[PDB]
């Protein structure tokens, strides 16, 4: 009837966390090879990406208990987790009114469109929409959104975990202090829970289909060479 | 290897 | 006392190639991820190179005699030659008045001191701008400059180069042509040609104190992920 | 390998 402090503790941490990794002003994108509207958004993109990772590695090292897993485990996690680490946090700046990530002028107001001059076409960048419509209209609290990375990036089931029963304990004091929080702090959110959890099975879906146009991609020189060495080490499969 | 994402998990 | 059709061709063809190759305006380096002056400018100054590489690698594509050595031996040529034929051209936009490259407002001109925000140092940036200033001041013709990157590109001393002895018959033609051009279209350059020479045992010198310094930088991680893939390869060991 | 090289020399 009323979280602990372990848990409180918990929520202080992913919040502090994604605040010291996430700005609301997105003035870094400046800093990014400019966009341009034959995979013409491709330099922009993995740019934005690559520097989302190192957002989402940022923010993993202070997820409590991750630090204390060995290199190799982090490194399986992040790898099979990134992207959609990358998808959950990108709901922040989506725009329900218009469809697409606002994270600027018309120049950082990235659509749906702008996303296939980087090498994805519509059948797959349709769930991707769909999948950000869902969840912007569960207006989680920043502590639920906060948590649900940090219980997605803790998921067992990723190909190259070693300690998949560590990860997993983990993984469940997340999901508990996450119940808790939303049954005592949100109001309302009785299926909530349920429908978060919904959420990660779409992910895995949105993740497989990433990796495979990503492949094709990265397997064309031509194009894999405007990726930068961080996106080509990350969802490359030397592991 | 993974010579960068070693270095960034510091 | 008269070139010779094959050699007029030769001229024609290298002439052409550097102008499909090379912008004076210098408009495409607003693509490239913005300067600014910890490493500052390396994330600028690797896509200023990795685009050069690119450039290079077309113009060399047109060098008569080129194509027809093998996918290897050109790599070999490359590879080696790369970072002399960026130094060789970069000489165009160099400035007497202000001994920097002026390739835009403040912001393109690269002052010997950005380049230190790169991972470079004065004690080895200064042979560069010795070397820059004595080009320069060689007032060479459009002609002599392209058939210079030409002959040090087809140097047969490379580190991985196989046929030694075609890629040496090649040059040699590179460099009558040159002699012949300068004796008869080029008055009052008698010392010339031998100034030229020397000018790529130069390029030796600060190839090898550029491999050094790139080497430990790229080994370092943090900073190896600003650069390119297209660097990354050009420059790496794995040959 | 050189990937990249060996497809921009066409
Ligand atoms: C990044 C962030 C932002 C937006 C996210 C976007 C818009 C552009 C395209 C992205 C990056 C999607 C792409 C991945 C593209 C990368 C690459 C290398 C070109 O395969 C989609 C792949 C998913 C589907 C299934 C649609 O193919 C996933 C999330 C989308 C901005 C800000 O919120 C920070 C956040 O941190
Ligand atoms: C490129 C071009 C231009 C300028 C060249 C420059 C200025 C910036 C720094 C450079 C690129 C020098 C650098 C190499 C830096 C690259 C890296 C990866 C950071 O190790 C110097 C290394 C040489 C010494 C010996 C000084 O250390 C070589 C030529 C210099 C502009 C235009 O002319 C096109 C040309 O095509």
């Amino acid at each position: 009837h009323m979280l602990s402090d372990e848990q409180m503790q918990i929520i202080n941490s992913l919040v502090e966390a994604h605040h010291k990794t996430y700005d609301d002003s997105y003035s870094d994108f400046v800093r990014f090879r400019p966009p341009v509207r034959r995979l013409s958004m491709l330099p922009h993109l993995a740019d934005l990406v690559s520097y989302s990772i190192q957002k989402v590695i940022g923010f993993a090292k202070m997820i409590p208990g991750f630090r204390d897993l060995t290199a190799e485990d982090q490194i399986a996690l992040l790898k099979s987790s990134a992207i959609e680490i990358i998808m959950l946090r990108s709901n922040q700046s989506f725009s329900l009114e218009d469809m697409s990530w606002s994270c600027g002028g018309p120049d950082f107001k990235y659509c749906i469109n702008d996303v296939t001059k980087a090498g994805h076409t519509l059948e797959l960048l349709e769930p991707l929409v769909k999948f950000q419509v869902g969840l912007k209209k569960l207006k989680l609290h920043e502590e639920e959104h906060v948590l649900l990375m940090a219980i997605c990036l803790l998921s067992p089931d990723r190909p190259g975990v070693q300690d998949h029963v560590r990860i997993e304990a983990l993984q469940d004091r997340l999901c508990d202090v996450l119940q808790a929080y939303i049954r005592i702090q949100h109001p309302g959110g009785r299926l909530l829970y349920a429908k978060m959890i919904q959420k990660l099975a779409d992910l895995r879906s949105l993740n497989e289909e990433h990796s495979k146009q990503y492949r094709s991609l990265s397997f064309q020189p031509e194009h894999s060479m405007q990726l930068t060495p961080l996106v080509l080490e990350v969802f490359g499969s030397e592991v | 290897r993974h010579k960068i994402l070693h270095r960034l998990l510091q």
